[PDB]
């Protein structure tokens, strides 16, 4: 006896009815749902390659609340009535990108590529809770997101643009 | 928002909806483990292969995550998010006087270079308190201010401000069996009262051996006189430690010089490392504790100067 | 023709999206397994026995995999010197044992953790000072030597001494190993999905581990999310393992390493020793030069040996020294083995040099640039290997950076900022480096191509290198479509497997654009000619028109290129045949503020100028600048590894192993790539980039140095010409504890000394 | 391969008429080694490109001269080291080709002679060749049934 | 050289055990769909709706 | 509450929990067992592609008989404690040939393969009832088993040489 998980991922409702405590989002995002856009880089919260949004009313604030968290620590369990959102959610060149996904792109941000997911993820969700952030706010928004390949300064002057 | 059950291959995991659910359910299951960002639980159960048969998630219970102004200081829910915890902080700095948010100011130096965004999203203060790891960045702090701790089980209730006996051992506190940390006020300086907080930029141990502090002092009113002194340490031992030995002889004494060396005397004995003390970085970990000293006395003369 | 433009990594949109598929991403058949590597808690042990009782009983546990199960051979490695699974000895801490096989990845960790291993511990050697106590060396030492050493020590005014660490590295590829191995059901035949820089090797050691021919084996590599060297030839330890578990089972198996596990069992940069001894002028005009390398090699050859040849052939950076020798030998040690990482040797030598380099203008009380600039060689001089240098194009990156950089003004910026402050110091260090182009093996400077054109016009390109975040593929779009003459979207590459270009060498040194671009274009030159016909009687026509054409004539769409370097083959008897097809050349500046109370510093300025030829891409080329540069800087300044007494990595993720971040970078991030200089050893007149800037990191590290000598004139002694052992990394640690100070000793406690 | 091995690749495809096992033997023939080092996986459009059905019935003749010319092309090749080492074996040349930075991979192709038939002027060869033969059968019949027996 | 000699069929031996792979023995990906064609039941006629 | 499925295949028990009545055998084999030796070629009983060996203890006869059945007819609900044999229980490459797959290749018996398995399985449940059967039994062995590429005379001739 034993109750059902109810989340959404990308807009669309996932009713869990068997949820395991073990679980963690980035193995249930990947090897469930197929949505492999989201990264195992380390899984232990350093590297953000695992790095999704999450929407969640705050019975508080008022306030839906947007934040990102790593996927590879995150209990499915802690997400019942949550939102997740994932670099697919976002956007494709199969449809549009996002202008986030457009400009890491255009300005050289993504070598190898296997970090960029994360780093979307970190800019998309600082956007959602700031849409005019300054430069400051840019990079810090990437304190937990590592990148091997790009020596990191073309990411920020792409993003650069997102300021004021 | 009711309670809900969820049962694994080993593992059973409570969604608890209030507060006296979760009080009830610790008193049966003492053992059962909280579990609010999974940022330390998560790392256990993979890294150092931990099975906790039994969950108990108490994220959703208001109170826990309640955020209170009182006139001794800011009062934080055990669940809150290390990211509230600092947005609540950086506006208490901005709005108040410089000499109430001493001690604001020495827990957002801590969390300036913590993690990420994603990890503060999430890690909550209650959590990190009660890890206990050797090398919290927050517990010097909230030990060198006396930050007070409300403690709570099914029908009991206290408050104790954070001493050198909340951490008796390694990765232990002063809870019994059945008591959760409900909130933690981080208290308003007053007149006279100075902190600062600094740490180690290098860890290479999974949770030994990076130095960091919370360090306070208050003087006699107007003064340079030495009312009370609190100098803790991570990163010196298997746990928080106050340099209490050291601190105790420079009450009365004036903010100088000789209060400099008999300091730095104090802290080279009181914290001296065995030339095998595990985490290694022996002399720069000494070099450290003076040198963080030597900065903190040099911010509190020009906080009086 | 977009040759010499800025065009983005063609697959930068779909990496971005999260489209790009990398191996884990690729979807599961419905009967496919899960594989854990079983690892040696031990450096040196016997095994005594491994019982696997509890690890049967976790859910969806398959079996154990063992020595006993495999069909062909347990000889594996370069050099045929290490087990697939280790027999009755393991000899490192990540010595593969064995293997578990689950239905789920989760299942596969679960059930390998409760594997009892029982062992017998055995005299272990870490260090490198434990392997040359007990002479633990692979093969013999080896050397370059030209001149009189006993003679150049004698016309010399000023001889200097010492010893130098150098740390090893991980590689932090973002993406950790992983393979999919298919066993087919028939003869044998297996196809693997890998993230390796070397399929050819991949399949010939999975064909060796199971006793069939390589004709079998079909290696398929799409993408690596980074490989950095460490998949040139490691990833053979989780492929090797996925197959025999896909040859057993008959199911399809993966296992993607975690980061822990792959910092552990997969190797790293080689930790170098050096004992040098120099002879000079009064004048810092070098005079002779003796240096004995040791590299930490770990339990197995591998690459180590090259590496070390690497290094020998970097020992002088940029410099004439007439008198020299520079020995190498191969340490033999109880630890993971080692293996390529971005440089090769290189970035070690080199740091050898421009630390001697260093005290020598110290000694002699000279401005650095000085010393420098007076020992470089030049355009036209030998080497001490004896190559010639021809293009030598360092003096123009050196004059071009010390005025872009405003170095002479700066200097006394920071002389002024150090006469004002008393608890923080700058340092300001401007460094050149060479570093020599292909590999050091001569039979590995080949390559291959195959080109088809379909019948809409659409091409389709192969070549034997892999795309692993360097932007080749999109290199060898850039070029094929400039010697066509067609729009690159007429063109793909998908990617690389052993049945389209076979006996590929690795993408490795630097030379992949080089090599590959050769290819590509002679296969181009071919459909050309086979084209010409047809663009004569329709020369209005267009390049769909030639190819029906060509197709309803019965021309062949479809061609192989190839390339081998010409020229090469260096001797060691006899030190002479060129070593190199040609060399890159860069010098850095950069600007360094420390905290001489905590160790801490910031990076404040950066300015490189590059010598990459004419670059095919502007952009793919800046980024591989500003890449390589900030590894180094991990390689100088953050990234430690630690290990336990008894041979155990305790830094085995983020948390206690620190990559540069974006917060670490330069302020002042500032990358040039010089212009007007054809090279004409390379396609369309370009360089290798990949390797070249990494050592430039080190120009932080010789601020930081400088920063150093600045907080110790302060507090510490009066002599200016003093020396002092400052090892790499220079981690807040090693700068704190150099920054000797009335804390350091003890104090004011009053405590006398110091000082 | 380096192991001696080698992989065939041509146009046509396998449907239960021996054209694998018939380009085998071709190429063994061609290269003189044995057909057991020789194996043929699968046809691609990624190895051989804008192929002809197959069909016709002329594959083994039109492969199996593909396949024939390119191993013309890895004998001249090989034919160096063969002569630098009369007496080693298969596995030696090649692996001395490979360390002397000797591609052993090439495509090869074939189009047939003289084709070409024109309904208006009613001239020019439609076929290369043709294939002959006569079947003799008896067959008895039941007249009261219809049914038969093939004799 | 074999040219010439009565050599069985390359696969011969896998066909008779049942190991010989064709196109629907491949393995199915976990998320493998199936098609099924839907076809006219009329000679000639005006497509007028599809239900 | 519905009763457990309990069969054999190639010696092997399958325990079926939830059995569908509609479940051909062909299916179960081929797509529940992953064993695709055995092939569909018509799905009504005339070209034998799909012929496997069936064995029942008799009550009565006390015996095990053997017999072939087509599997795409042959509903898996009346298996039960039914042993099923199919081409791979019988032989392979990978351990030896059984003499009846052996001889079907070695005498050109088999070009494109798809009749083989079952026109195998038809020989092979001959021999486990008549180990030494006449020429003529051995014809009407094959009456329900279609080959299109032979014509059929090498797998007879090939196979007459298990009379005499
Ligand atoms: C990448 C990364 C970087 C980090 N960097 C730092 C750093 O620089 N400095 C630092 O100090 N820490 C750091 N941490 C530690 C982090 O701050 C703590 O992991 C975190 O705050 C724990 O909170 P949590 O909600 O995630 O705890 P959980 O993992 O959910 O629980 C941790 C422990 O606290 C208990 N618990 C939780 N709430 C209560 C309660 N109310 N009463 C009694 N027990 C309770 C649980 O039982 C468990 O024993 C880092 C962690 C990561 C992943
Ligand atoms: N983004 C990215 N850049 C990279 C690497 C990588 O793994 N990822 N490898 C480096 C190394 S070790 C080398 S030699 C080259 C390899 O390819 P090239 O031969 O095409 O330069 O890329 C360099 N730059
Ligand atoms: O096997 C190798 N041999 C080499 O000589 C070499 N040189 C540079 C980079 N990788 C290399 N790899
Ligand atoms: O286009 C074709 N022309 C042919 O003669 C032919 N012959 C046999 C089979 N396909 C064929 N296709
Ligand atoms: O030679 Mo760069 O791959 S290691
Ligand atoms: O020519 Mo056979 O495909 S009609
Ligand atoms: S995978 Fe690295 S933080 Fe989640
Ligand atoms: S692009 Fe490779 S890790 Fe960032
Ligand atoms: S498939 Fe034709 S008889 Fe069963
Ligand atoms: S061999 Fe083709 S159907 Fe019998
Ligand atoms: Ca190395």
């Amino acid at each position: 006896t034993a109750d059902e998980l109810v989340f959404f991922v990308n807009g669309k409702k996932v009713v869990e009815k068997n949820a395991d405590p073990e679980t963690t989002l980035l193995a249930y995002l990947r090897r469930k749902l197929g949505l492999r856009g989201t990264k195992l880089g380390c899984g232990e919260g350093g590297c953000g390659a695992c790095t999704v949004m999450l929407s969640k009313y705050d019975r508080l604030q008022d306030k839906i609340i947007h934040f990102s968290a790593n996927a590879c620590l995150a209990p499915i369990c802690t997400l019942h009535h949550v939102a997740v959102t994932t670099v697919e959610g976002i956007g494709s060149t199969k449809t549009r990108l996002h202008p986030v996904q457009e400009r890491i792109a255009k300005s050289h941000g993504s070598q190898c590529g296997f970090c960029t997911p994360g780093i979307v993820m970190s800019m998309y969700t600082l956007l959602r809770n700031q849409p005019e952030p300054t430069v400051e706010e840019i990079e810090d928004a990437f304190q937990g997101n590592l990148c091997r390949c790009t020596g990191y300064r073309p990411i920020l002057q792409g993003f650069r643009t997102f300021a004021k | 928002p009711k309670q809900l059950r969820f049962e694994g291959e080993r593992v059973t995991w409570i969604q608890a909806s209030t507060l006296k659910e979760l009080l009830d359910l610790k008193a049966q299951h003492p053992e059962a483990k909280l579990v609010v960002g999974n940022t330390e639980i998560g790392i256990e159960m993979k890294f150092k292969n931990q099975l906790f048969p039994m969950i108990i998630c108490p994220a959703w219970i208001p109170e826990l995550n309640a955020v209170e102004h009182g006139p001794e200081g800011i009062s934080f829910g055990a669940a809150c998010a290390l990211s509230s915890v600092e947005k609540t902080l950086l506006e208490a700095v901005a709005k108040l006087p410089t000499q109430k948010t001493e001690v604001f100011r020495g827990v957002l130096e801590q969390l300036r270079w913590f993690a990420g965004k994603q990890v503060k999203s999430v890690a909550s203060l209650g959590g990190n308190i009660i890890t206990a790891s050797p090398i919290s960045d927050l517990n010097p702090v909230f030990m060198a201010s006396g930050t007070k701790l409300t403690i709570v089980s099914r029908g009991t209730r206290r408050t104790v401000p954070m001493d050198h006996t909340f951490f008796p051992s390694y990765r232990k506190t002063l809870l019994g069996p059945e008591e959760i940390l409900l909130s933690i006020e981080i208290p308003y300086s007053r007149e006279d009262e100075f902190f600062s907080a600094f740490k180690q930029a290098s860890r290479r141990e999974d949770d030994i051996a990076k130095v960091t502090c919370g360090m306070r002092v208050l003087f006699q009113p107007g003064s340079m006189q030495v009312k009370e002194l609190a100098l803790c340490y991570g990163g010196m031992a298997d746990r928080t430690i106050s340099a209490l030995k050291t601190t105790q002889k420079q009450l009365s004494k004036f903010w100088n010089e000789k209060l400099l060396q008999d300091v730095c005397a104090g802290l080279a004995e009181e914290l001296s490392l065995s030339p095998d003390a595990p985490g290694g970085m022996i002399e720069f970990r000494r070099t450290l504790t003076l040198s963080f000293f030597f900065k903190f006395y040099l911010t509190v003369l020009k906080k009086l100067g | 023709d977009t040759v010499g433009r800025p065009l983005p990594h063609l697959a930068a949109a779909m990496q971005a999206s999260g489209e790009a598929v990398y191996c884990d991403d690729i979807p599961r058949y419905e009967n496919e397994l899960f594989l854990r590597l079983v690892t040696s808690t031990r450096a040196h042990a016997k095994i005594k026995s491994i019982d696997v009782s509890e690890a049967q009983k976790v859910p969806g546990f398959v079996c154990f995999l063992s020595a006993d199960d495999i069909p062909g051979s347990n000889e594996t490695g370069l050099f045929n010197d290490e087990t697939v699974f280790a027999k009755d000895t393991v000899t490192c801490v990540g010595h593969i044992i064995g293997a578990v096989v689950a239905d789920t990845p989760e299942h596969a960790e679960r059930a390998a953790h409760v594997v009892k291993v029982t062992y017998e511990d055995l005299p272990a050697i870490i260090t490198i000072e434990d392997a040359i106590k007990n002479n633990s060396f692979y093969g013999s030492e080896l050397k370059i030597e030209k001149g009189d050493l006993k003679k150049g020590f004698s016309e010399a005014d000023n001889v200097v001494s010492g010893e130098l660490y150098i740390g090893g590295q991980d590689h932090f590829y973002l993406e950790t190993h992983c393979t999919i191995a298919i066993p087919k059901g028939e003869e044998g035949e297996m196809e693997l999905f890998v993230s390796t820089q070397n399929a050819m090797k991949t399949q010939s050691f999975v064909a060796k581990m199971l006793g069939v021919p390589v004709n079998r084996i079909l290696v398929r590599v799409k993408r690596m999310g980074g490989g950095f060297g460490g998949k040139e030839t490691r990833s053979t330890l989780v492929s090797v393992a996925v197959a025999l578990a896909a040859y057993k089972t008959g199911h399809p198996v993966r296992c993607m390493l975690d980061r822990n596990e792959d910092m552990l069992i997969t190797g790293g940069r080689h930790p170098f020793l050096a004992r040098y001894k120099v002879g000079f002028m009064k004048t810092g005009t070098i005079v002779a030069l003796e240096v004995d390398h040791y590299s930490n090699a770990g339990n197995s050859r591998d690459l180590s040996h090259s590496i070390m040849e690497r290094a020998l052939f970097h020992m002088d950076n940029c410099y004439k020294i007439p008198n020299i020798r520079g020995t190498g030998r191969l340490c033999k040690t109880n630890l993971s083995s080692n293996t390529a990482f971005r440089g090769f040797g290189g970035p070690q030598a080199l740091f050898i040099a421009e630390n001697w380099m260093s005290e020598v203008a110290v000694t002699c009380g000279l401005p650095a640039e000085e010393v420098r600039w007076k020992n470089m060689y030049k355009e036209g001089d030998l080497t001490h290997f004896n190559q010639r240098l021809e293009g030598f194009s360092v003096p123009r990156c050196w004059d071009e950076c010390l005025k872009s950089s405003q170095y002479y003004a700066r200097k006394s910026e920071v002389d002024k900022f150090n006469k004002e402050n008393c608890w923080k110091k700058r340092g300001l260090c401007i460094i050149p480096t060479k570093f020599g182009i292909s590999f050091t093996v001569p039979f590995l400077n080949q390559a291959g191509a195959l080109i088809h054109v379909y019948t809409d016009g659409s091409v389709l390109v192969s070549h034997g290198g892999t795309e692993m975040g360097q932007g080749l593929h999109t290199k060898m779009v850039q070029v094929a479509s400039k010697a066509l003459k067609i729009p690159i979207s007429k063109i793909y590459i998908s990617e690389t497997s052993t049945n389209t270009v076979p006996n590929s060498s690795p993408t490795a040194a630097s030379v992949s654009t080089d090599i590959y671009g050769q290819a590509v274009y002679e296969a181009c030159q071919t459909i050309l000619k086979r084209l010409e016909p047809f663009k004569k009687k329709n020369p209005d026509g267009s390049w769909e028109d030639w190819v029906m054409a060509a197709y309803q004539d019965r021309v062949s769409l479809s061609t192989t290129g190839f390339y081998r370097t010409p020229n090469l083959g260096y001797s060691f008897e006899t030190n002479s045949g060129n070593a190199f097809h040609y060399f890159t050349y860069g010098v850095a500046c950069s600007e360094v503020e420390i905290d001489c109370l905590t160790g801490d510093h910031k990076n404040l300025r950066t300015d490189i100028v590059m010598d990459v030829g004419s670059s095919l891409n502007p952009a793919i080329d800046i980024g591989q600048v500003e890449g390589a540069f900030v590894q180094g800087l991990g390689l100088f300044t953050l990234e430690e590894l630690h290990y336990s007494p008894e041979g155990s990595l305790h830094t085995r993720g983020p948390s206690t192993y620190k990559i540069p971040a974006f917060g670490s970078i330069p302020t002042e991030f500032r990358v040039s790539l010089l212009r007007d200089c054809p090279n004409k050893k390379a396609i369309y007149a370009s360089k290798a980039v990949g390797e070249p800037p990494l050592f430039l990191g080190a120009s932080v590290f010789f601020a930081i140095k400088d920063a150093i000598r600045a907080a110790r004139a302060q507090h510490t002694n009066n002599n200016t010409k003093e020396l002092f052992r400052l090892d790499s990394p220079a981690t807040p640690e090693k700068i704190r504890n150099a920054c000797v100070d009335k804390f350091t000793t003890l104090c004011v406690t009053g405590a006398p000394g110091n000082c």
